[PDB]
């Protein structure tokens, strides 16, 4: 529906 | 891996060492306190003052795990609200990231690809400030390869998510040669195979031809247009919705630009799109309809022809209250443009009660573009002799009695028009 | 042209 304009790298 | 939940205390002591492995290790510490779920800490950290050391770190060519470890940690933190993206581009990240795509390791060079991309995602401005610094070329360059296949799935996704933000936002457009030099590498990932890289590139479509018609051009000339109709066509709803949203943009240009829509094959989707269980693609494929039914007259008959005209009505008959106010302005739009045949038309698919019916809104537009539409549509009726034919087709489906209740409305636009139609046809 | 609207 939308991409997002920031991005957190999670733990894996 | 005893980097596990250190506090910020230890691990401001540990940075402040002077020895590079206890930095290291300290660095570490702060990348897990930061890719955590819940609430991690990101201004806890900025008030340690923490955001100089990790950029300094990006610069030790020597020691690899900790140019690692620091990127990270400024991505979670780049990642955050625009203040704390800030803070990121004031301890002076945007060279040091540049300067890292050219790393050796690839799961180094990927994670400045991906913080540059959080700050160039946070707007206009730091979007133009990384342009300035020259990421665009470093970027493009990781690209140059004879197939995109050869490269990581992961790290490609990356990329393309990161040039779809140097593509994103208006107030003002990304600069029109930055644009330039991006297109022909967006129009090669259009064409992977992969689900991920194909929606952020139809995003990145989406964004650039959000604009003025000499933007959309750009975009047209680069001969996409089919690809974004088949991407239109495909099953997964994170491709078809940035694919729709640029097809709609697209019409919103020439007469000339629409053409190339129809002749790709666009209306031939429109029957699933405009029936598709998502409200937004439902909305948004009306939209698109509308300005469609906007263009020329040869426009509008193919709209007729792929049979899209039940399709509108189906639409005006049921849908969200917002779908339904596009298929109307599709409908006054149609009335307006179309030709008496193409007119006569609509109401033979039974388009009167359905509009009729719609006049009972709490929205004062749609009960304007709807009234304007039955202007249109009598005044087709009076070049056939027709006129009291359609004034018993409206008063038999109840809409008159609704007509005469707008003649009392709160608004002016709509008595008038209103007593208007009164006056001329039902007396 | 005069007709097309952007999206609301």
């Amino acid at each position: 529906a939308i991409s997002p304009s920031k991005r957190a790298r999670p733990a894996e | 891996q005893g980097t596990v939940n250190w506090s910020v205390e230890d691990i401001v002591k540990g940075i402040n060492s002077n020895n590079l492995e206890s930095q290291l290790q300290a660095t570490q510490a702060a990348r897990k306190l930061l890719s955590r779920e819940k609430q991690p800490p990101i201004d806890n950290i900025i008030r340690a003052g923490l955001i100089p050391k990790f950029v300094s770190f990006l610069g030790k060519t020597d020691c690899s795990p900790i140019q690692f470890e620091s990127a990270w940690a400024l991505t979670n933190i780049a990642s955050g609200t625009s203040e704390q993206t800030k803070a990121v581009v004031d301890g002076g990240a945007i060279p040091a990231f540049i300067s890292l795509l050219a790393s050796p390791h690839a799961h180094i060079s990927e994670q400045a690809v991906w913080a540059l991309g959080n700050i160039a995602g946070d707007g206009s401005a730091f979007r133009d400030l990384v342009i300035k610094h020259g990421a665009i070329d470093p970027l493009l360059a990781l690209l140059a390869v004879p197939d995109l296949s050869t490269l990581a799935c992961g790290y490609l996704r990356n990329l393309t998510w990161t040039l779809s933000n140097l593509c994103r936002n208006k107030n003002p457009a990304p600069p029109l040669d930055a644009v330039e030099q991006i297109l022909p590498t967006l129009v090669r990932l259009l064409h992977h195979n992969d689900p991920e890289v194909l929606a952020d590139s139809c995003w990145a479509i989406s964004y650039l031809t959000d604009g003025p018609n000499e933007r959309i051009e750009m975009v047209v000339k680069k001969g996409v247009v089919p690809q974004l109709v088949k991407l239109l066509g495909a099953t997964e709803l994170p491709i078809v919705t940035p694919a729709l949203r640029a097809i709609g943009n697209i019409v919103t240009g020439t007469d000339e630009q629409t053409q190339k829509v129809i002749d790709a094959g666009a209306l031939a989707v429109f029957p699933s799109l405009l029936t598709n269980p998502k409200t937004n693609i439902q909305k948004e494929a009306t939209w698109t309809m509308s300005n469609i039914t906007a263009g020329r007259q040869d426009q509008i008959q193919q709209v007729v022809n792929h049979g899209l005209v039940p399709f509108l009505v189906g639409v005006l008959s049921k849908a969200d209250f917002k779908t339904q106010k596009e298929a109307a302005w599709a409908i006054t739009n149609y009335t307006s443009g179309g030709t008496v045949e193409q007119i006569v038309y609509l109401v033979h698919c039974g388009i009167i009660e359905p509009l009729m019916n719609l006049l009972s809104a709490k929205d004062t537009k749609i009960i304007q573009v709807i009234l304007d539409a039955i202007s249109n549509i009598f005044q087709a009726a009076e070049k056939l002799g027709e006129t009291e034919k359609l004034s018993i087709m409206i008063e038999e489906c109840g809409g008159l009695d609704k007509i005469e209740a707008l003649q009392r409305h709160e608004n002016e636009s709509v008595y008038k028009a209103s007593l208007n139609l009164i006056e001329k046809y039902f007396s």
